[PDB]
């Protein structure tokens, strides 16, 4: 099997990590590989895809909250937009550092909406999720006018061997006197205190609303979200509950239809 | 090579259990050197063949597997057919026919249903043998669903003789992916391993077979729990820490 082959491989492993276990992943597969340089070529673009898949939260000095790596915020050349302090930083993608921030601008059209949805989300998100954080992007994608809001939230529990996290990214195309809705919503949690069990899930939502003011329609947007966001939740326990009762006792029973272990003289005669 | 063989394993912990024979496939790409160490230490999901001469299905993993064979346990035989294929002692083959027997009522009994195979082989000072079930659900249900069991049972025969040492290494994988307009895809999959050692008398109110048996009926209803515990209670409590 080739270098190329090695390396592809190492990058696919690379963006498989699970939340908050990147750095474990990252060393395996360097050690595995055992070739630096050979790394760094043809896996550079994995450590970048997977911050941006997994809408990582950054720290910028100077700026409260924390900004979301994301595709919607990549700049080229290792830099991101924060489109809310209206700054660019570069960012390692290997040490997860922000650096660097310099004053930006991109999209001025929808500036308005953009901060009218950025306050209606961040006081929804930061009322649901107990450290979510979200960045909204305002842009023209193909002809259209686009309001794009990510949201992360995450625990991770290294001690207790369990990581977990929460992504949402939700588009609005404006075209008055609608706008289209986008969004997929996402669930990673691996537990492996005992032996590797992981939880992936997501769900796709397609809504219309009806445009206003930017003002109105940001709170129709919030709604929307919201409500999407608690009939995910609520399906996700009560699917639990169905598999905790049904399919799983489907596989195998607790005990015989007999009620009782396994008479196992009988078996034998 | 120590240093990447735990690397190996480790990273085998956190990839996606949904993707394991893929990864594994990939992770002996990566080092082949590793290739033998990996297919010993790293679970496969079991797989179905079908047994035309008796008309059962068989359970292939690498514990039945010569070449690129694999031998039922209902005919032994290999399929492709071999030159020369592993097989059991005549003594041990009747404990095979035996075991066989047994465990397709054990997993009759509680799981109404499914594959099983029971395959031995000898060693110096005793036997090995291996215990596997398959059950998947009903698929055309909006909640699919596959558990593997694969019991590993090491048993050193003391001369004399009515007497045993039985090593039993568990693992079982369970799967469970469901498609449903109020959650979307919900995919939760995994493994649990578990080891015991025990000494038994062995005689004819205690056969091999009754001290396996209750070996992996004891190790197998504990995984279910912890299985239950882990799948339906922790994930479900990290989720809800989520939002
Ligand atoms: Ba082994």
């Amino acid at each position: 099997v080739s270098d190329e082959e090695k390396v592809r491989i190492a990058a696919k492993f690379i963006t498989h990590a699970p939340p908050g276990e990147f750095n474990e992943v990252f060393n395996d597969v360097r050690l595995l590989l055992n070739n630096d340089n050979l790394l760094r070529e043809g896996a550079a673009h994995a450590f970048a895809q997977y911050n941006m898949d997994q809408f990582t939260p950054v720290k910028i000095e100077g700026y409260d909250d924390q900004v979301l790596i994301t595709e919607h915020g990549d700049l080229g050349n290792g830099r991101f937009l924060d489109p809310r302090n209206k700054i660019s930083f570069k960012f390692d993608h290997l040490r997860k550092e922000a650096s660097d921030p310099q004053p930006e601008d991109t999209e001025s059209a929808l500036k308005q909406w953009r901060d009218a949805c950025d306050s209606a989300l961040r006081a929804y998100v930061k009322d649901h999720y107990p450290n979510g954080f979200c960045t909204v992007y305002g842009k023209s994608i193909d002809g259209q006018q686009t309001i794009i809001a990510c949201i992360e939230s995450h625990q991770f529990q290294p001690k207790n061997f369990w990581n977990g996290r929460w992504r949402s990214e939700w588009k609005f195309t404006i075209t008055p006197p609608t706008a289209q809705v986008a969004a997929v919503l996402k669930i990673q949690v691996h537990y492996y205190e005992d032996g590797n069990v992981q939880l992936v899930s997501h769900k796709d939502i397609q809504d219309s609303v009806q445009v206003s003011s930017d003002v109105q329609t940001a709170k129709e947007f919030i709604k929307i979200i919201e409500n999407a966001e608690n009939e995910y939740q609520t399906a996700i326990s009560e699917n639990y509950q169905t598999m905790s009762d049904t399919t799983f006792k489907a596989l195998r029973r607790q005990l015989p239809v007999t009620r009782t272990k396994i008479d196992w003289n009988k078996i034998l005669s | 090579s120590d240093q990447q063989l735990d690397c190996a394993l480790d990273l085998m912990r956190r990839l996606p259990p949904q993707q394991i024979e893929k990864n594994l496939s990939d992770l002996i790409d990566l080092v082949p050197s590793l290739c033998e160490d990996l297919l010993s230490s790293v679970d496969q999901p079991l797989k179905i063949a079908r047994d035309k001469v008796v008309g059962k299905d068989y359970l292939l993993c690498d514990y039945n597997r010569d070449g690129d064979s694999y031998r039922s346990p209902w005919s032994n035989k290999y399929d492709p057919p071999l030159e020369d294929g592993a097989m059991p002692s005549a003594r041990l083959r009747k404990l095979e026919v035996e075991a066989n027997n047994a465990f397709d009522q054990y997993r009759d009994l509680y799981f109404e249903g499914g594959v099983s195979s029971v395959y031995l082989w000898d060693l110096d000072h005793g036997f090995a043998g291996v215990i596997l079930i398959k059950k998947a659900g009903d698929g055309s249900k909006k909640i699919k669903g596959c558990w593997d069991s694969i019991h590993v049972v090491e048993v050193q025969e003391k001369s004399s003789g009515r007497t045993a040492h039985y090593k039993l290494t568990s693992t079982v994988m369970l799967w469970l992916q469901t498609n449903k307009t109020g959650s979307g895809t919900m995919n939760l999959g995994g493994s649990l391993t578990r080891q015991m050692e025990k000494d038994e008398t062995v005689s004819d109110s205690s056969p091999h077979i009754a001290n396996i048996g209750r070996l992996v009926e004891d190790m197998e209803n504990k995984i279910r729990s912890t299985l239950n515990e882990i799948y339906f209670g922790k994930t479900k409590d990290i989720v809800n820490g989520l939002r």
